[PDB]
Parts: C-alpha cells; sequence; structure tokens
C-alpha cells in the first residue's frame, strides 16, 4: 500500500473543535516547593515585595478565579493594572500547569497557610458565601474550609478518623464550589459531583509537602482541632451532612 | 509483610435454606469494610459493606434483606450474616479496606484469602 497517501488523508479528517477540546480536558496535568521557588526568585530579579505580591495573588484567585487574562477585562483599570505586573514578573498562566508554570491556583495551594488566613475576612466576598454555607451545613461552616487549597493540611492519619472527618466536613464545600464553576454539574447529584474531584483533592491531603505535625499545629491555629485534638462541633456536624448528602 | 492483613473465616458447605457466618479479623489498622464474593468461572462482585463511622450499611440487590453485614469495634472484626442460602450464593468470599474517607462504594486496597461457601 501507499503510505503518502494515507497520510495525506487527514487533510480531508475532522478536525472537530468540540471533540478536540474534550480530549485535552481529559489529558490533563502537583507541585508545591517549586512553585514557592519560582515566585520569589522571579518576584526578588524584578526588584518586588513577592511577600506582598503573593498575598495579592492569594487574593485575586479566591476572588476572580484562575483565569488570569479573562478578569482582566472585567475590572478597573487600577486593579488591571497590578493583574497585568504580576503577570509580567511570575509569568503566569490560564491554567492546566506544566512543571515549571505557576497559576493562581497553585499559588494558593502552596502559599495555603496564608489563605486559611484570609478565608477569615473574605467569606462574604468568596463565589460561594460563608453565609450560603452557613445554611448548607446547620451550623456557621468553619471559614477556613471554604477553598480546595485547604485539602493541603489535612491529615487523613489522624487519630480516631478526625482528619478523614475534617475531609469529609470540607467536602460538604468542596461539592457545591464545583457545581458554581461548572455549570453542567449543577444538575447532577450530591455523589456525582464528589467522583469529579475526589482524586486531586485526595492526592493533596497524601502530600507530604507539610509532615503530620505541620498539618496539626495549622488546624489547632485556624480552629478546626485544638490542643487535645477535639474537633469543633461545626466540622462534625458538616461532615454527618456531607455524610448524608453520599450515602 | 503488610500494613493490613485480612483473615476470613466461617465457610463451609450448606445445604439450600441454611445460614451460615463468616468472620473477619483485621491486623495492622477507620475504613470501609466490603465483602466480595465470586463465583467459578464468574467475575467477582460486590455483596456487602459499611461506612467507616458505622452509621451508614449497603447490601447488593442480590442478597439484600438476606445477609447481614456487622463488625465488632472492639475485637477489630467484620462479620457477614448470610441467611437463606441460594446455591447462586457459592462462591469465595474476600473482605477489602480500600480508600478513605469521601465517598462509600469503591471499586476493586488491601485483600484477605477467602473463604468458601457451597450450597
Amino acid at each position: 500500500e501507499n503510505y503518502r497517501d494515507i497520510a495525506l488523508a487527514f487533510l480531508d479528517e475532522s478536525a472537530d473543535s468540540g471533540t478536540i477540546n474534550a480530549w485535552v480536558n481529559e489529558f490533563a496535568y502537583f507541585d508545591p516547593k517549586r512553585i514557592v521557588q519560582l515566585v520569589k526568585e522571579r518576584g526578588t530579579a524584578k526588584g518586588r515585595d513577592w511577600k506582598k505580591d503573593v498575598k495579592m495573588m492569594i487574593v485575586l484567585n479566591l476572588v476572580r478565579g484562575n483565569k488570569p487574562e479573562a478578569m482582566m477585562k472585567k475590572m478597573s483599570e487600577k486593579g488591571a493594572s497590578i493583574v497585568a505586573n504580576l503577570i509580567s514578573v511570575y509569568q503566569l498562566k490560564e491554567g492546566n500547569p506544566g512543571r515549571d508554570t505557576i497559576t493562581l491556583s497553585r499559588v494558593s495551594a502552596a502559599f495555603v497557610p496564608w489563605t486559611v488566613q484570609a478565608l477569615r475576612v473574605l467569606s462574604e466576598s468568596l463565589p460561594v458565601s460563608g453565609t450560603t454555607m452557613d445554611a448548607i451545613a446547620g451550623v456557621t461552616y468553619p471559614r477556613a474550609m471554604m477553598h480546595p487549597s485547604f485539602a493541603g493540611i489535612i491529615d487523613l492519619d489522624l487519630p480516631n478518623g478526625a482528619g478523614a472527618t475534617i475531609a469529609d466536613a470540607h467536602g460538604l464545600f468542596m461539592i457545591e464550589f464545583s457545581k458554581t464553576i461548572n455549570p453542567s454539574l449543577r444538575t447532577k447529584q450530591a455523589n456525582e459531583v464528589a467522583a469529579t474531584f475526589e482524586k486531586p483533592n485526595m492526592a493533596a491531603m497524601s502530600g507530604r509537602f507539610f509532615t503530620r505535625e505541620d498539618k496539626k499545629k495549622l488546624l489547632i491555629a485556624v480552629g478546626i482541632i485544638d490542643e487535645d485534638l477535639v474537633l469543633a462541633s461545626a466540622v462534625v456536624r458538616s461532615a454527618e451532612k456531607y455524610r448524608a448528602k453520599v450515602g | 509483610m503488610g500494613q493490613v492483613q485480612l483473615v476470613e473465616s466461617g465457610g463451609g458447605s450448606v445445604q439450600a435454606g441454611g445460614s451460615l457466618r463468616l468472620s473477619c479479623a483485621a491486623s495492622g489498622d477507620r475504613y470501609c469494610m466490603a465483602w466480595f464474593r465470586q463465583a467459578p468461572g464468574k467475575e467477582r462482585e460486590g455483596v456487602a459493606f459499611i461506612s467507616t463511622a458505622n452509621g451508614r450499611t449497603d447490601y447488593v440487590d442480590s442478597v439484600k434483606g438476606r445477609f447481614t453485614i456487622s463488625q465488632n469495634s472492639a475485637k477489630n472484626t467484620v462479620y457477614l450474616q448470610m441467611n437463606s442460602l441460594k446455591p447462586e450464593d457459592t462462591a469465595m468470599y474476600y473482605c477489602a479496606s480500600r480508600g478513605y474517607g469521601y465517598l462509600s462504594c469503591s471499586s476493586y486496597n488491601y485483600w484477605g484469602q477467602g473463604t468458601q461457601v457451597t450450597v
């Protein structure tokens, strides 16, 4: 057979935009240490207070998302100029990260110890408001739990399954966050939305960037557990209202 | 040598309409415990499971009501009470403890050697 004619026939084959974009979404890409190094090195090489920049990139990721070029078209010139600055120095991208790629989501994840304190102040300004989560759970949902990056500080190996309880309590927020950012999931069931995120969210909890003792101190400072490792009432009630949605 | 080791017991030959109790001793570790069975020639299928906190328990549709899964948190053992056995229940029964908290019905991790029942 003639193989030049075989490859030539690909000119007359479907390059469907819908199917092509579907294949690239599934073959998707994590990396905590290298994100911290790249932000500090590129920030200081441009002579910036990269510490202050990390805070700004975190707050920008919590209120507008992971599409820097898209949010800049719906923002004041005051904010849009700061966005263009941080995109230049840190070479930010729109998602689907690589080995050395920096995204607004990966900054909030690697620098989660500050995200968990900014959640105390931004609960009413998030895509899913803190009062809404206060309505989904029968109590005041822990503000420390209102972003996926919280899973990076969850030690599943904590005694008496509290690490799995915190995870279950965290999942009650995760399902409603995924429904808002993916409109196709708004008609799915609670367990169908759960199966969509429990794989990368799990890899974060099983991550070893932080030790068991770091995550332990982290949860103590923000009020999820105490020095005696006693869960706050808002955690266990949100977890059992999550297990009810999945069970 | 494994972090988790499972040993099932209680399998035997029982006439149709009888009942036997399977027990599984755990060693090394909080998890959702599931009983699976595989008849000769057929594929291994799920029978029962219970949640980590013991609040939720679920059985496959073929054996629902007839089978009863339970656990003694003190002795760290899982039981499978099987009543009204049928010839189709003839299979080797295994125990599992996959994943962790979030879902409830994982599929296919630590396994035991299994035990055979014949009806």
